[PDB]
């Protein structure tokens, strides 16, 4: 904002990090569903953690209800909570899932219109 | 070869021809030579190069 | 009040108890006659001593100007139904009802129309006529146009149907002047070129020739080859095909004519081709100088075609622009600058002997002296450029000896002709400009350091209590691109007289001087070398 | 009417169009040029090729005044070419279709 | 002021808010940190110059007392262009001198 | 000391042609470009900017150009602050001067609407 | 290596030599430039000026200027001749002369108005005695050791100095012309030196130098050499517009 | 290190906020391409390159300025891979 002397992390981890495989084909809000996936995020992270944790839920849930959600920033937040590579093949299996409820025409993914 | 600035640096023989060929070639370029350029126009109002002018001049013709 | 004297002088003044301040100038050694006439609005005085000068305030501005015809006896003013406002205005065995048109003005025109956008013209001096060239991008030739229309009304024709229904006959026969509704005219590489010698008193065109389809016409000179008698030719480069922007030619062609019926015909004699588009030509001691893209050739007159007689290869970019003093050449190409150049004449040579240190677009040029050249930019800007006063002018970065800049202007409107001329008679020489914005100005030297001093101070009061209205600041501006060298802005100095009398009064007695004296002292320049 | 840089359409129903080039033009409206022969294009009515038309000299303007400007001046001469002991200004001014040769010399008509 | 190399600007967009002086600060450019021909009028940013920030030194921060200016050195090159000049950061030496004082009296 | 003594008296004699001065001094200001002290340096370069505004920057750009892709690496940083300091003040003056440079085999690098001649 | 795929890319010094229009221009380094096609045509443009010699040297710059012993500052001509050098030597001798007594008692009872200077004599020496000095054209960069070279490229016989002519038993000053040197007596004897065909010599091989006289005794032009015909040998040894500035002060 | 990556720091604030600048790492398309798109918008304020220009070719200066403004896109070709 006012200083020179720092850089922008973010975008040197922009650079300089190893992400996932979905994450290129850019997502749309509207086309989505999410109360059906809910339960999915919270039991995925859940089991990644082995207990509950509420602010990691409502961090991802905020995170996306965004109009087109970034990733890339997505991946980043959460290698934090959760532990990097984690991170990635969670992301990486989200987004895609994603995809699928977006393109499918109730906006529901393809995995509970068969379960 | 001279011993002029373009070729310091250059150590290999082959090198040292090629570059002083290319750049006689430049030096060529853009030298004047009157004899090749200096088109002469004879009385019969065809072009010739100064050379032939004078040639055919003294050569009891022109 | 007015006083006009009989050895033709006039003198202005306020009328108060005592005649406060005088101001004088002089209208041909005859008695200054005066009359009161009414005028756009306003009284004002006729005077005739031996032209017809009209004093009149304009918006509170004293412009006394000459107005064309020949000598006068009397006159006054008239009114009429047939006349709203005029001058009887008795002469040498006349009486005329005359007319004063557009009264806010300096100049008067009249327009001779041409087909095309005029690059150039050049004067035959016996005959005293314009040789012009008219070029224009993106266009068609008339031939072209007249064939092509025809053609398409051929398409038109095969529709098949009632055959009957004939627009061929109202195609081909409908003319809307381009004039007015635009050239029909397009094409990426299209040129369109003419030739026009013309008479100046009325625009009668005496000849015209028109020029192929893609030819197109850049450069013209008119000049004396010696080894002919007092044949007057006339030479005009060519190029053909050229792309602008990528760049790229077939190449130039430079067509000589004749120039006969006493100046009022050309004729064609041959075109000699060459290999790039031909953008300067010169007359030279009996010879012609052409710049040919980036080479310098010295032509001489074959009478199958022109003959090179000599060459330079050294011109850094392209030649833009050729002048010679009497024996110099001052070469100016496109983006480095002016270059200077010697023939050595027995052992026939063009050697570079000085060049410029600056980088700089150039578009126009003029040699006031042997030593010195000044040249407008495609930018905005007016430099002034001289030589050294050791130059060694005839020897045998990438230069010798340079030359040194001695003013720096941004008029701020590209700059396309400078001339050095008089424009008043007996007034004396000024360096006159005129802008690609319509604008005309005049570059004058200072006389006398008490002048010039007087002037700087003034102006850099100015700069200081009156400031440009927009925001901008006055040095910075006219140090757009390099910085001023050792010019005033009369244009900012002659807003003095619209300052308001507080800061007029605060400004004159910076100088300790008195409103008054300080505006006489600014239109007296004015008067001595322009209007 | 020629290309202009300013179209400025007031009340009293002048127009002032400031060529780009050129002398510029004060035009005075007439009719608002409707209801005629002339034909009249839609953004509803289909084509699949374009509509056309075809021009004609003025109908809803009349030239009431038309102000002189050198813009542009592409060539100039201060010469004597009269036999005036006074200079001439010959300019080679105007562009395209529209250029000109206008003699200037400090006078009055 | 150009003699401390630690210190930082707001730059952010200007406003029509004039700038003032402390009293120790009073009579100084504020980049140039000259003493002379003073030209321009200070402007600050409404952030920088909300609440109670309001008629403070640019510089010291204190009471503001008069009206800053730009010399004229600053006001030819242009640096009175890059919106608030203020100092957001207090420096090593003004709790540098302080806590030698508090130690020593 | 000398550096700011120029710096100053630039910005002071701005605008009255006392301008081969002022770049004969420039010849002895610029070799001390490659210097490390915080205060020579910093001086050096308050002289060149001063120097900018007096001579202009066709002169100061005459001096940066050689050295923007030099073969090393703190000649590449000096001449790259400077040149920056010259393009962020005058960055519009500049476009009159910048040098042509060819167009390789797959992008056209000149500028051709500045060769437009009319 | 991805930087021995970039060395792969560094030209050989006769590669670049070879493709660039200016071979002279290119350096050693250059190679190892990430641009040197570029690097080479900025070093050959024009009017540009050359980096600094000293960025490859080990010591730094005027560090180097070490060793030696020099001279005080030397004042312009127009400053001498108001004679306030002398004026300040006086004072400096004075006060070294004076010990801390009379220093304190200086500083409690000024000796007021002891020496002066005139005003009118500063002020013609700043507004109306002063002048240019040589001043250098644009790209004359300054390295150590540029003021010990004497000067090169003066390939003139023309150019005479004092100390030469002095050493050489010959006038310095506006007899200049008319004093020839040693070199001239064997100039008529067999030719200018054979370098300088383009040489001309002052009495040998031009004519007289005004006020000169062709002669044999003690200051004189010999017997100017000419054929068997009366042709001069060298040049001719007897001697066979509107430049005005234009806008100027009166 | 230290002084390599903290002056990549104010370089990369310097560039972000203008736009144009440079650093030791500028390779010669970046360069030429700042170059370029600054000398088009020059054309476009100076109202006198841009009658130049219009004349020049034979076009409106509404649509030479819709041409510059086409062109600052990619005004030196494709980026440099
Ligand atoms: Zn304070
Ligand atoms: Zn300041
Ligand atoms: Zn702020």
């Amino acid at each position: 904002e006012q200083d020179n002397r720092f850089s922008n992390k973010q975008k040197k981890l922009l650079k300089q990090l190893k992400f996932a495989e979905c994450l290129e084909k850019k997502v749309d809000m509207s086309k989505v569903n999410l109360e059906v996936i809910k339960p999915w995020i919270t039991k995925r992270v859940t089991e990644i953690l082995g207990f509950e944790d509420d602010v990691v839920i409502e961090f991802i849930f905020n995170q996306l209800e965004v109009k087109n959600p970034d990733s890339k920033m997505m991946q980043i937040n959460l290698t934090g909570f959760l532990n990097g590579k984690n991170a990635r093949e969670f992301m990486g299996e989200l987004w895609p899932l994603l995809l699928s409820a977006q393109e499918n025409i109730a906006g529901i993914p393809s995995a509970f219109l068969e379960l | 070869i001279p011993n002029t600035a373009h070729f310091a640096n250059v150590t290999q023989i082959e090198d040292a021809v090629s570059l002083w060929a290319k750049l006689k070639l430049q030096k060529a370029s853009e030298r004047w030579q009157p004899d090749t350029e200096e088109e002469y126009e004879d009385s019969s109002g065809n072009v010739v190069n100064k050379k032939t002018y004078e040639d055919l001049k003294r050569q009891g013709l022109l | 009040l007015n006083i006009g004297l009989q050895n033709g002088v006039l003198l202005r003044t306020v009328l108060d108890p005592v005649t406060g301040d005088l101001s004088d100038t002089r209208t041909g050694s005859r008695p200054v006659k005066l009359f009161r006439v009414r005028m756009q609005g306003q009284e004002a005085v006729l005077a005739m001593s031996s032209r017809s000068w009209l004093s009149y305030s304009y918006q509170s501005r004293f412009h006394l100007t000459p107005l064309s015809y020949e000598t006068l006896e009397f006159a006054s003013g008239f009114a009429s139904e047939q006349c709203p406002e005029g001058i009887v205005a008795i002469s040498t065995n006349t009486l005329r009802i005359l007319a004063l048109e557009k009264l806010g003005a300096v100049f008067n025109q009249v327009a001779f129309p041409l087909q095309y956008t005029p690059r150039k013209f050049v004067i035959h001096p016996e005959s005293n006529n314009l040789i012009i060239i008219e070029t224009d991008h993106n266009a068609y030739t008339e031939a072209t146009k007249a064939q092509r229309k025809q053609q398409m009304a051929e398409e038109m024709v095969e529709a098949a149907g009632e055959l009957a229904a004939e627009m061929a006959a109202a195609f081909l026969n409908e003319n809307l002047p381009e004039s007015i509704f635009g050239a029909p005219k397009a094409g990426n590489g299209q040129w369109a070129s003419v030739i026009r010698v013309m008479n100046p008193i009325q625009g009668n065109t005496l000849d015209l020739v028109q020029l192929e389809q893609n030819e197109a016409a850049f450069s013209v000179a008119v000049c004396r080859f010696s080894n002919t008698g007092e044949d007057w030719y006339v030479l005009v480069g060519v190029a053909k095909d050229l792309i602008l922007n990528p760049r790229s030619v077939a190449g130039g062609f430079v067509y000589t004519y004749k120039l006969v019926n006493n100046g009022e015909k050309l004729e064609f004699l041959h075109k000699t081709p060459v290999e790039e588009v031909p953008a300067a030509i010169a007359p030279f001691q009996g010879r012609v100088l052409i710049g040919v893209g980036k080479l310098l050739r010295v032509y001489d007159l074959g009478k199958k075609k022109l003959l090179r007689k000599c060459e330079n290869k050294h011109i850094a970019n392209y030649i833009s622009g050729i002048q010679t003093i009497g024996h110099r050449v001052i070469v100016s190409d496109v983006q480095e600058s002016f270059i200077w150049v010697r023939y050595k004449r027995n052992e026939n040579q063009l050697i570079i002997f000085a060049d410029d240190t600056y980088p700089r677009w150039v578009t126009t040029a003029s040699l006031l002296d042997y030593d010195t050249v000044a040249g407008a930019d495609k930018f905005g800007n007016i430099c002034v450029v001289r030589l050294p006063p050791n130059t060694n002018d005839e020897v045998d970065n990438g230069a010798s000896q340079k030359a040194e800049v001695i003013m720096n202007y941004h008029v701020g409107e590209t700059v396309l002709s400078l001339q050095k001329t008089t424009l008043i008679p007996g007034g004396s020489e000024s360096l006159v400009y005129t802008t690609l914005s319509g604008g005309i100005g005049i570059l004058v030297p200072f006389t006398s350091h008490e002048d010039h001093d007087f002037f700087q101070h003034v102006e850099m009061h100015l700069r200081s209590e009156h400031p440009p209205l927009c925001g901008r600041d006055h040095l910075s501006f006219r140090s757009y691109y390099f910085p001023v060298k050792n010019v005033i802005d009369g244009d900012l100095c002659e807003q003095f007289n619209s300052m308001e009398p507080n800061k007029q009064k605060n400004v004159s007695e910076e100088l300790d001087r008195t409103p008054p004296e300080v505006s006489k002292k600014l239109e007296d320049i004015r008067t001595r070398y322009a209007f | 009417v020629p290309v202009a840089a300013a179209m400025c359409v007031l009340k009293t129903g002048f127009l002032f169009v400031a060529s780009e080039f050129g002398n510029h033009y004060l035009y005075q409206i007439a009719h608002l040029g409707d209801d005629d022969e002339e034909p009249e294009f839609s953004s509803a009515m289909p084509l699949e090729d374009t509509f056309f038309f075809q021009p004609r000299p003025l109908k809803n303007l009349v030239l009431v005044d038309e102000l002189d400007s050198l813009s542009p001046i592409l060539f100039c001469q201060i010469a004597d070419l009269a036999n005036e002991d006074t200079p001439q200004l010959y300019v080679a001014c105007g562009r395209g279709p529209r250029s000109s040769l206008r003699v200037l010399r400090h006078g009055l008509e | 002021a150009k003699h401390h190399p630690d210190l930082i600007f707001c730059r952010k967009q200007a406003g029509v808010a004039i700038g003032r002086l402390c009293e120790k600060c009073d009579g100084k450019c504020v980049i140039c940190d000259s003493y002379v021909r003073p030209c321009t009028l200070v402007r600050i940013c409404d952030e920088c110059n909300y609440g109670s920030y309001q008629g403070r030194c640019v510089i010291c921060g204190g009471p503001g007392v008069s009206d800053a200016y730009y010399c004229k050195e600053c006001t030819i090159q242009e640096k009175d262009r890059d919106g608030c000049p203020k100092i957001v950061n207090l420096g090593s030496s003004k709790t540098d001198l302080f806590y030698e004082r508090k130690k020593y009296g | 000391t000398a550096s700011a003594v120029v710096q100053h008296m630039s910005l002071g004699v701005y605008g009255f042609g006392c301008e081969d001065s002022l770049n004969h001094l420039l010849n002895y200001v610029w070799p001390n470009v490659f210097e490390t002290s915080p205060h020579v340096i910093q001086a050096v370069m308050g002289a060149l900017e001063g120097l900018r505004v007096a001579i202009g920057p066709c002169r100061m750009l005459q001096y940066c150009l050689q050295g923007l892709f030099h073969p090393a690496r703190k000649v590449r940083d000096v001449y790259w602050k400077i040149y920056n300091s010259i393009y962020i003040g005058s960055q519009d003056a500049l476009i009159a001067h910048y040098p042509r440079i060819y167009n390789d085999d797959k992008n056209t690098y000149i500028r051709y609407e500045l060769d437009y001649i009319l | 290596s991805k930087k021995k795929l970039r060395r792969m890319n560094r030209f050989t010094v006769a590669e670049l030599k070879q493709l660039v229009a200016r071979p002279d221009v290119v350096e050693m380094h250059d190679v190892t430039a990430q641009d040197p096609k570029l690097l080479v045509h900025l070093k050959a443009t024009r009017n540009s000026v050359p980096v600094p010699r000293h960025w490859c040297f080990k010591r730094k710059y005027l560090q180097g200027k070490r060793g030696i012993e020099k001279p005080p500052f030397e004042l312009p001509d127009f400053i001498k001749r108001t004679g306030i050098q002398e004026m300040r030597e006086a004072l400096q001798e004075k006060e070294e002369q004076k010990t801390m007594k009379s220093k304190m008692r200086e500083k409690v009872r000024p000796k007021m108005g002891k020496i002066d200077i005139d005003y009118q004599k500063l002020h013609d020496a700043f507004f109306k005695w002063q002048t240019k000095p040589k001043l250098t054209i644009h790209g004359d960069l300054y390295y150590e050791g540029k003021e010990f070279e004497t000067r090169l490229k003066e390939k003139k016989p023309g150019d005479l100095s004092d100390e030469l002519r002095i050493s050489l038993g010959m006038p310095v000053g506006p007899n200049a012309h008319k004093v020839p040197p040693p070199w001239l007596i064997a100039m008529q004897r067999y030719g200018p030196p054979p370098s300088y065909p383009n040489l001309k010599i002052p009495g040998l091989n031009s004519p007289i130098p005004e006020s000169c006289s062709f002669g044999y005794h003690a200051g004189g032009w010999g017997k100017p050499p000419v054929d068997e015909t009366g042709k001069p040998l060298y040049g001719d040894v007897f001697g066979t517009i509107d430049r005005t500035p234009w806008g100027e002060l009166e | 290190m230290t002084d390599r990556y903290t002056i990549h720091s104010q370089l990369e604030h310097l560039q972000s906020k203008y736009i144009g600048t440079g650093h030791a790492d500028t390779t010669k398309w970046e360069w030429l391409v700042n170059q370029h798109r600054d000398s088009y918008c020059s054309y476009m304020g100076h109202f006198d390159l841009l009658n130049y220009f219009a004349i020049a070719e034979n076009e409106s200066k509404a649509r030479v300025r819709f041409n510059l403004m086409e062109k600052m896109l990619q005004p030196c070709g494709p980026p440099a891979d």
